[PDB]
RNA sequence: CGGCACGUAGCGCAGCGGUAGCGCACCGUCAUGGGGUGUCGGGGGUCGGAGGUUCAAAUCCUCUCGUGCCGACCA
RNA sequence: CCCUG
RNA sequence: UGCCUGGCGGCCGUAGCGCGGUGGUCCCACCUGACCCCAUGCCGAACUCAGAAGUGAAACGCCGUAGCGCCGAUGGUAGUGUGGGGUCUCCCCAUGCGAGAGUAGGGAACUGCCAGGCA
RNA sequence: CCUAAAGAGUAACGGAGGAGCACGAAGGUUGGCUAAUCCUGGUCGGACAUCAGGAGGUUAGUGCAAUGGCAUAAGCCAGCUUGACUGCGAGCGUGACGGCGCGAGCAGGUGCGAAAGCAGGUCAUAGUGAUCCGGUGGUUCUGAAUGGAAGGGCCAUCGC
RNA sequence: UCAUCCCGACUUACCAACCCGAUGCAAACUGCGAAUACCGGAGAAUGUUAUCACGGGAGACACACGGCGGGUGCUAACGU
């Protein structure tokens, strides 16, 4: 209900993004996770971006 | 014992007024002057009637 | 009028009454009224029988009631179509098989106990009989 | 009147799928269950909803083992 | 430390004498001494808990646990895991220095002191006691205190019964009445 | 108590190794002595054993409960395991922390030839 | 008979997870020759009953017995 | 505003 | 070869509790210290390390003891498949299977590998 | 969950309860720990706050209903992290079908651990919506004379 | 009821927690537990392949009673 969708876009600049859900009421700060990126084959920083 | 969180702690001389000195490892730093110790408390040393008051009051 | 003080569930299935009862022995007292037929006993029937026993004997001896009406019975109110939910709870019964020692008593002479059991059996809806404590 | 009941769920088709003494292929489901009613023994894996599957071919075989008397399923290799 | 020397030099053989044991370590020891101070008004103000923790650090020479609520209780308006107490545990040479401090400074300084109750044992040889005013303690000074406060003391020992514990404490000349 | 606590700690690793079916290099540590056994995957038959209570180790070692004891018994169990022909074992700390004497044991075995 | 609305101080009424509130009324003192009106200052409630969850229940749920309303229709 | 017949 | 001890298993209460006794040459445990390796949301309590003065107190092992827990017959009873039958809410007969509870009784475990001490 | 007749399945306006979520830690690993309740003792502190000891043995707990689980803990605590990965998938369960679910193993890269190893979300089972029509980003895959472009396709994803 | 500040002392018309002993009951109880049933393997006989797969054509998806196990109803109904 209160969790809304966000996309984690890569810092490799290839425009590849995962999508998760987030509770912005509890945690206003952004989300950065080192996750696998399939086009650059490296575990790279995925940072929060709006839908 | 960790390091750098416990309160600061050295040896201190203490002196009780009955002529007593003792050697105590503590935190206040300065030496201690003591009112009463275990060697001079009345309980520790052990130093801790109507008809008689009537007779002494109104003796005949 | 006997009734459990609280129960896990408000309504219960109809069930069956097959088999022969245990508790077929006189346990506490000496002289017992034991069922021979098979059927249900309303808590009202239990109360009426117990009253008949105690006021026939006039408060000597002691009376044990070896059955308890734990089973709720529903009845649908009149002029109501079939279905639309199980009916409301109406009274409580105890399923009694043959050979169930229903009532038990002690401290009383034999003829008086037999007479009191005769009044009790007249109030009961099922076949009963008189039994005596055996040492084994 | 009206009822507050009338709800139920679809049945989940639990239970033992391959009984004692079956010949099983690799990856075949032995038991679907809620929790480890049956525990995994040799050559048996326990998938994330506690589904017991055969990690290798062979003959499936039930046992009781352990100090707490638990049912274990194993695959005795053919 | 000198109390430990007193123990190892005379108290063990004295215990041997009046109890007729078979072992010098049938002679009981002091297992631990823990100091508690329940500061349950922290729900009203958490800062006085910090002041109290500083005071208990001052007496103990040791940083205390800020212990939290085990289970939420309606009557005292506490939630589970809320910091409402302070505690230290004392072992070894710290037993002996703090016990020396207590038995040779603090119990002479108790206001209207008449001795301690010998019935304060818990039935298993362990002793407990309650101090009402920490100002009887010279580890804290008079005019820098904020609130009157007390604490409670437990000496847990390996003694198997109350008579064993009271015999040990009488060997240390603990003021029973 | 401490023995049952150590057994409870070791049970997870021991059943994991028993399910994997690997030969086990089990350590047992006492304040005075240390013992090490390489045992079969069946869990009932040992392959080799080495301990500080043996004369052929205690005669040249000074004290039996130190890092030197751990290193010597690790060296010894390593060559007897190699000459019996294992080359491949999985470690079993048996609830002891992987630190100090147990660590010195494992390092001695690893440097003296076992890979784990 | 089926819903759905409410049981709050002596009375009339708000409040519908942690606090019980307003008015009339009662009491005490002033003002009056005295009463009323007026002025000052107080108190008063198992929150309808019972039991279930929750750290906690007036507030959430179930049943209960009261009062009100809307329907108990085609034949 | 009122003042028991 | 025998006894004792430790480790790892088999087995999962006939094996577990209780009560009484017994052991420290070796082993084990308690233990002695801990500025150091490491550690305590405080404490060398635990964990870790360096040792070996003392103790088998606790622990642990062993032995004895049914006060229990546990196992457990034979027969009987309940139930039930199949075929028939009745007074058909429930029972009966032929036949096959055959409980649970309880009783007599059993029962204070047995065993494999390695290592150490003594004989 | 029961009805449901000891495989599965099985109806009723049959009997009882829940959901339309939550969490970047409440996930991964490593390491450690064990509950409820009661009694005794103790300053405010009382029946119940904190501490010590004893009995007890999961009668606790599980983010939320019930059932089945759980001590090797799936329960509690701390350190480090992002496997809540990408392309696949032997085989199997379950559905009339659309579908749903389990899954060893392979390749790339990673986290934890000394390593053996574990990790493709949470103890499991609820927490959800086909298709069309569009919207956003990438991919020349196509591109109505040719080069582009629009539009379309594919991949990711959004709006009942 | 006696003393009634803390204390404390009596009797129960009495009510009774825990535990122990004994007797029952449960669809939503299980420290036990069948008969049947169901899955699989081997074996002999019998059966007009009775089995499975694919393709052509359907019909049917209003059932009734009786037996046994049950829910519901009144263990009422030629009820459901
Ligand atoms: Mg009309
Ligand atoms: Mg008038
Ligand atoms: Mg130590
Ligand atoms: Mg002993
Ligand atoms: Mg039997
Ligand atoms: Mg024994
Ligand atoms: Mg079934
Ligand atoms: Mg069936
Ligand atoms: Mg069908
Ligand atoms: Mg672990
Ligand atoms: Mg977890
Ligand atoms: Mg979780
Ligand atoms: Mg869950
Ligand atoms: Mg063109
Ligand atoms: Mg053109
Ligand atoms: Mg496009
Ligand atoms: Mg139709
Ligand atoms: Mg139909
Ligand atoms: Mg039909
Ligand atoms: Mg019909
Ligand atoms: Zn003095």
């Amino acid at each position: 209900g209160i969790r809304e969708k966000i996309k984690l876009v890569s810092s490799a600049g290839t425009g590849h993004f995962y999508t998760t859900t987030k509770n912005k009421r509890t945690k206003p700060e952004k989300l950065e996770l080192k996750k696998f990126d399939p086009v650059v084959r490296q575990h790279v920083i995925y940072k929060e971006a709006k839908i | 014992m960790k390091k750098d969180i416990h309160p600061k702690y050295e040896e201190i001389t203490a002196s009780c007024s009955c002529g007593n000195v003792m050697k105590i490892r503590s935190t206040v730093g300065h030496d201690l002057n003591l009112d009463v110790c275990s060697k001079c408390h009345p309980f520790f040393t052990g130093k801790q009637g109507r008809v008689d008051r009537f007779n002494k009051r109104f003796n005949i | 009028m006997l009734q459990p003080k609280r129960t896990k569930f408000r309504k219960m299935h109809k069930g069956r009454n097959r088999g022969l009862a245990q508790g077929t022995d006189v346990s506490f007292g000496s002289f017992g009224l034991k069922a021979v037929g098979r059927g249900r006993l309303t808590a009202r029937q239990i109360e009426a029988a117990r009253r008949a026993m105690t006021r026939a004997v006039k408060r000597q001896g002691k009376i044990w009631i070896r059955v308890f009406p734990d089973k709720p019975i529903t009845e649908k109110p009149l002029a109501v179509r079939m279905g639309k939910g199980k009916g409301n709870v109406e009274y409580w019964v105890a399923l009694i098989q043959p050979g169930k020692v229903l009532y038990e008593m002690d401290g009383v002479p034999e003829e008086l106990a037999r007479e009191a059991f005769k009044l009790a059996a007249a109030k009961l809806p099922i076949k009963t009989t008189f039994v005596t404590k055996t040492v084994m | 009147g009206s009822t507050r009941n009338g709800r139920d769920s679809e049945a989940k088709r639990l239970g033992v799928k391959r009984f004692g003494g079956e010949s099983v292929l690799a990856g075949s489901i032995i038991v679907r269950q809620r929790g480890t009613k049956f525990h995994a023994g040799a050559n048996v894996g326990c998938g994330r909803d506690h589904t017991l599957f055969a990690k290798a071919d062979g003959k499936v075989k039930f046992e009781v083992k352990g100090p707490k008397n638990r049912k274990f399923i194993s695959i005795e290799a053919e | 430390a000198k109390l430990h020397d007193y123990y190892k030099d005379e108290v063990v053989k004295k215990l041997m004498t009046e109890f007729n044991y078979n072992s010098v370590m049938q002679v009981p020891r002091v297992e631990k001494i823990t100091l508690n101070m329940g500061v349950g008004e922290a729900i009203a103000d958490k800062k006085l808990l910090d002041n109290a923790a500083a005071d208990l650090a001052a007496i103990s020479g040791q940083k205390p646990l800020i212990t939290k609520a085990r289970k939420s209780v309606a009557g005292f308006k506490i939630r589970q895991g809320y910091p409402i107490g302070c505690k230290v545990t004392l072992r070894g040479e710290r037993m002996w220095e703090f016990f020396e401090r207590l038995i040779t400074i603090a119990v002479p300084r108790i206001r209207d002191f008449r001795g301690l109750s010998a019935k304060s044992f818990d039935g298993r040889g362990n002793y407990s006691m309650g101090v009402r005013e920490q100002i009887i303690f010279p580890e804290i000074d008079y005019d820098k205190v904020d609130r009157v406060r007390g604490l409670d003391i437990t000496i847990t020992t390996t003694a198997k019964s109350d008579e064993e514990g009271r015999a040990l404490l009488a060997a240390f000349d603990f003021p029973f009445r | 108590d401490k023995k049952s606590a150590r057994i409870r700690r070791a049970t997870r690793a021991r059943r994991k190794l028993q399910e994997l079916g690997a030969t086990r290099l089990v350590v047992h540590r006492t304040p005075r002595h240390i013992y090490a056994q390489v045992i079969a995957p069946n869990g009932s038959e040992v392959l080799v054993a080495a301990s500080t209570v043996e004369k052929a180790i205690a005669e040249q070692l000074k004290y039996t409960g130190n890092k030197d004891a751990a290193a010597a018994v690790g060296k010894a169990v390593a060559e007897r395991a190699l000459e019996k022909g294992i080359k491949d074992v999985s470690f079993d700390r048996s609830g002891f922390q992987y630190h100090g004497r147990v660590q010195a044991l494992a390092d001695a075995a690893r440097e003296a030839g076992l890979q784990f």
